[PDB]
DNA sequence: TATCCCCCCTTCGGTGCTTTGCACCGAAGGGGGG
């Protein structure tokens, strides 16, 4: 189709961003992946006087050999003038949550074929660094849309709508929605006939215009609530630490009343005293332990704010996450166990968390959140790369602070 | 000559170019016209535009650089802000250390080149520059660069790319000729023979020429050592320039900064420097011409550091065909050196890690800082991680990872074992220990008094009460700890009403910048089983709200 | 009273929040080599 002009927002520059060191292998094939890029017209090399850059990494996604480049776009899409609310990327399905299978599918290829404006191809500059420094980064430009650009699937959405229109048409038991180059189709039937479904789905795209597989399921997705410890005898210290998960609990739900309980500490015993509850005791601990169970209630999902997630290290490989947009107002608790074979490396288990919980994210709420990560910013950096798989990548920070919690374990 | 490219250069958006007279000057320093400025404007380097060219920049002549050769530097402070801002592709040095086994080596060295690079045509205008004749007297002539200034913004990048266009077709033709191009030096090495080899140099020579970049015998360095960006480089061996330290009696703080750079500068190949006496001179320090004093530590450190220096050390470059090992050293105080190596006691290349991440940190979490920071210079020298032989336990590592709060990770790696070896002093307590002595500690203080109270209450009856002077609550709860952790056994149970006070003992540091953290810590490796806890503040828990108005 | 690059080091107001101190960090300058 004809080039959509875009511009930036009044009053601020285009992206500068420098590149982070890559290895042997991955300068190697992201070479041989622009060079090729570029004997195809994708991409043309490009002097000094662009004073743009932003970083490239290269990855490999699960079940193949080849490599894949990966650019990182943060900037650009956060520099970019409303391709999201402006173009049609605003309609969420609010029934994609309630499906059995949550299938996704790769279709970034197909904007290979649609050249960008060329008043902001000057911003999409990337560099690929040398070995030792031992020549200057070849420096390069997109002919056609980016991977992982914000406004690509804007500029896209009137060639995907008619393409998709006849599935639509012929098979109206599948909702869809895509998120930048990756394709969500959920189907709420038997999931034999759902691969089988997808194979003419891809057979469809194929002709019109890849052979990979994931699968999610939504339906059994349940957030977390807290659960005080049910034990016969109390010891002093016990009945401590349970009256401060009820304090920390306090800010969250008001029906949590404590009074009795801060009565029953009352003097100076050893912390291995046991002491026996009382009735009024056991009362209100059944009804904080009703009020508890009862799932929170005042939660409301907000479009003018933007989502937070939270991580936590339990230990023994188990994480724990909160998405929210108030620091009060949990939207969806959960918690992340160690996958065989990574039971032995925190970088990867973030990194694998990471991607789990902007995915489920995205297919619930259709929007990634902005990441609070319990990591050092230097090994995150240096190490982030060799794990990642998704050609998405959220907005984090990082915390140094403990965070001291068992209230979510 | 070759006609090669011009890059396209504008001024900032809304902003035109500067218009600065020069500050008067000295006729010994000047001339009537600066001799070199006719002969390039012969050259064809500068040309003459006067009436419609009404800008001008400062000029002056150079008598410290280049040992008073009169270098024609032209300054363009103002020009620089003013015009366009680009983007500089080179980010860092190349290093012998990632160089491999050339039978044959040959160092080209390109003078003057940007002279030789052309300049745009639109900005050849803003680059007018004119001179006073005799003693500020006369006005002399205004002239305008014709190629690439000598200190302008876009000159080192526009070069690059001048260069790199001219030796793409002459690399593609050759795969096996290796030519590193860092800004005004040409290593060019090859596997040939050296007849052979040194035919191509004059084919890379004839090449220029045809490109109009001539490479002056004068400068092209024929048999080793080739000096290469300060480095002596050699058919099997590569040294850094021999340096001379300052052997001054008396010591500045101007001449301890060159001594610690200068050192900084040798720690790569040489191995053992420590800077960190040194440095503690230069924090707070004072007047550069007061003379500085010099601690033992201090003298001590530079006696070990010129005994070090004393011998000549060596590295060696780059096998493909092997694999990267470093091994990491402890040097007390927060110092630790590496030794990156491929065969034993021949190492590629050597270095320091001194850095203070955080007011509370300890041995393994230095280690980590250490490995993590050895890990991002081999990937920036090589392209691949090398494997480290680190000091540390496994079983030490093992239950730092899983027990703490944070993802780490170290890639590779077998214990060594070199002592002093990283080892945690002192665990905490999981579950409250039987038979030991439970202690509330609270101190409240208040800020607009800068007074407070520091005590404890205990089980078995015993309480004490400190008045405090110049304290914060956070120091209040500190002292707390340290007085019930003083006054009990070896075993104890503490409760705490501070969160920070909580964080800081749980991190499980070994050194800190608080006196009052360094005394926790020995009272905590002294003891034998210690516990903590943290209850809500105000809320009538026990002896913790009769303790809060104690010491309030 | 030359430009730009990596690097080391200490000093600084600026935000998190862990509160109004304290921990933490990125932006400068002071050196080393280009
Ligand atoms: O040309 C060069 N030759 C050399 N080889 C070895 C030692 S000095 C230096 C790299 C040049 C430079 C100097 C100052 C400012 C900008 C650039």
């Amino acid at each position: 189709i004809e080039t959509v002009p875009v511009k930036l927002k009044p009053g601020m520059d285009g992206p500068k961003v420098k590149q982070w060191p890559l290895t042997e292998e991955k300068i190697k094939a992201l070479v041989e992946i622009c060079t090729e890029m570029e004997k195809e017209g994708k991409i043309s090399k490009i002097g000094p006087e662009n004073p743009y850059n932003t970083p490239v990494f290269a990855i490999k996604k699960k079940d193949s050999t080849k490599w894949r480049k990966l650019v990182d776009f943060r900037e650009l899409n956060k520099r970019t003038q409303d391709f999201w609310e402006v173009q049609l990327g605003i309609p969420h399905p609010a029934g994609l949550k309630k499906k059995k299978s949550v299938t996704v599918l790769d279709v970034g290829d197909a904007y290979f074929s649609v050249p960008l404006d060329e008043d902001f191809r000057k911003y999409t500059a990337f560099t690929i660094p040398s070995i030792n420094n031992e020549t200057p980064g070849i420096r390069y430009q997109y002919n056609v849309l980016p991977q992982g650009w914000k406004g690509s699937p804007a500029i896209f959405q009137s060639s995907m709508t008619k393409i998709l229109e006849p599935f639509k048409k012929q098979n109206p038991d599948i909702v869809i929605y895509q998120y930048m180059d990756d394709l969500y189709v959920g189907s709420d039937l038997e999931i034999g006939q759902h691969r089988t479904k997808i194979e003419e789905l891809r057979q469809h795209l194929l002709r019109w215009g890849l052979w990979m597989g994931y699968e999610l399921h939504p339906d059994k997705w349940t957030v977390q609530p807290i659960v005080l410890p049910e034990k016969d005898s109390w010891t002093v210290n016990d009945i401590q630490k349970l009256v401060g998960k009820l304090n920390w609990a306090s800010q969250i739900y008001p029906g949590i009343k404590v009074r009795q309980l801060s009565k029953l500490l009352r003097g100076t015993k050893a912390l291995t005293e046991v002491i026996p509850l009382t009735e009024e005791a056991e009362l209100e601990l059944a009804e904080n332990r009703e009020i508890l169970k009862e799932p929170v209630h005042g939660v409301y999902y907000d479009p003018s704010k933007d989502l937070i997630a939270e991580i936590q290290k339990q230990g023994q490989g188990q994480w724990t996450y909160q998405i929210y947009q108030e620091p009060f107002k949990n939207l969806k608790t959960g918690k992340y166990a160690r996958m065989r074979g990574a039971h032995t490396n925190d970088v990867k288990q973030l990194t694998e968390a990471v991607q789990k919980i902007t995915t489920e994210s995205i297919v619930i709420w259709g929007k990634t959140p902005k990441f609070k990560l319990p990591i050092q910013k230097e090994t995150w950096e240096t190490w982030w790369t060799e794990y990642w798989q998704a050609t998405w990548i959220p907005e984090w920070e990082f915390v140094n602070t403990p965070p001291l919690v068992k209230l979510w374990y | 000559i070759s006609p090669i490219e011009t890059v396209p250069v504008k001024l900032k958006p809304g902003m035109d170019g500067p218009k600065v007279k020069q500050w008067p000057l000295t006729e010994e320093k000047i001339k009537a016209l600066v001799e070199i400025c006719t002969e390039m404007e012969k050259e064809g380097k500068i040309s003459k535009i006067g009436p419609e060219n009404p800008y001008n920049t400062p000029v002056f002549a150079i008598k410290k650089k280049d040992s008073t050769k009169w270098r024609k530097l032209v300054d363009f402070r103002e020009l620089n802000k003013r015009t366009q801002d680009f983007w500089e592709v080179q980010l860092g040095i190349p290093h012998p250390a990632g160089l491999k086994k050339k039978k044959s080596v040959t160092v080209l060295d390109v003078g003057d080149a940007y002279f030789s690079v052309p300049l745009d045509e639109d900005f050849r205008k803003y680059t007018a520059f004119t001179i006073p004749s005799i003693n500020n007297e006369t006005p002399g002539i205004r002239y305008q660069y014709n190629v690439l200034p000598q200190g302008w913004k876009g000159s080192p990048a526009i070069f690059q790319s001048s260069m790199t266009k001219i030796l793409e077709p002459f690399k593609k033709q050759n795969p096996d000729i290796v030519i590193y191009q860092y800004m005004d030096d040409l290593y060019v090495g090859s596997d040939l023979e050296i007849g052979q080899h040194r035919t191509k140099i004059e084919e890379l020579r004839q090449h220029l020429l045809r490109w109009g970049l001539t490479t002056p015998d004068k400068k092209h360095q024929k048999e080793p050592p080739f000096l290469w960006m300060g480095y002596e480089l050699h058919p099997d061996k590569w040294t850094v320039q021999p340096i001379v330290l300052p052997e001054k009696d008396s010591w500045t703080v101007n001449d301890i900064q060159k001594l610690v750079g200068k050192l900084n500068w040798a720690s790569q190949i040489y191995p053992g420097i420590k800077v960190r006496q040194l440095s503690k001179l230069l924090r707070g320090t004072k007047a550069l011409t007061e003379v500085i004093p010099l601690t033992e530590e201090a003298e001590l450190e530079l006696a070990e550091n010129r005994e070090i220096l004393k011998e000549p050390v060596h590295g060696v470059y780059y096998d493909p065909s092997k694999d990267l090992i470093a091994e990491i050293q402890k040097q007390g105080q927060g110092q630790w050196t590496y030794q990156i190596y491929q065969e034993p006691f021949k190492n590629l290349k050597t270095g320091k890690y001194a850095r203070m991440r955080g007011a509370h940190t300890n041995d393994v979490k230095q280690l980590t800082e250490a490995v993590q920071k050895i890990t991002t210079e081999s990937i920036v020298i090589w392209g691949k991680t090398p494997k480290f032989k680190l000091p540390i336990q496994k079983e030490t590592w093992e239950t730092w990872w899983t027990e703490y709060w944070q993802a780490t990770w170290i890639p590779e790696w077998e214990f060594v074992n070199t002592p002093p070896l990283v080892k945690l002093w002192y665990q905490l307590e999981k579950e409250p220990i039987v038979g030991a002595e439970t202690f509330y500690v609270d101190g409240a203080a208040n800020r607009e008094t800068k007074l407070g109270k520091a005590g404890y209450v205990t089980n078995k009856g015993r309480q004490k009460v400190v008045p405090l002077t110049n304290t914060t609550n956070q120091k209040t709860e500190l002292q707390a700890i340290y007085l019930a952790l003083q006054d009990s056994g070896l075993e104890v149970n503490i409760v705490t009403n501070s969160q920070y006070a909580l964080g800081i003992i749980q991190a499980q540091p070994d050194k800190s910048e608080s006196e009052l953290v360094n005394q926790i810590i020995e009272q905590l490796i002294k003891k034998e089983k210690v516990y903590l806890a943290w209850v809500p503040a105000h809320k009538g828990i026990g002896g913790n709200e009769q303790v809060d108005k104690l010491v309030s």
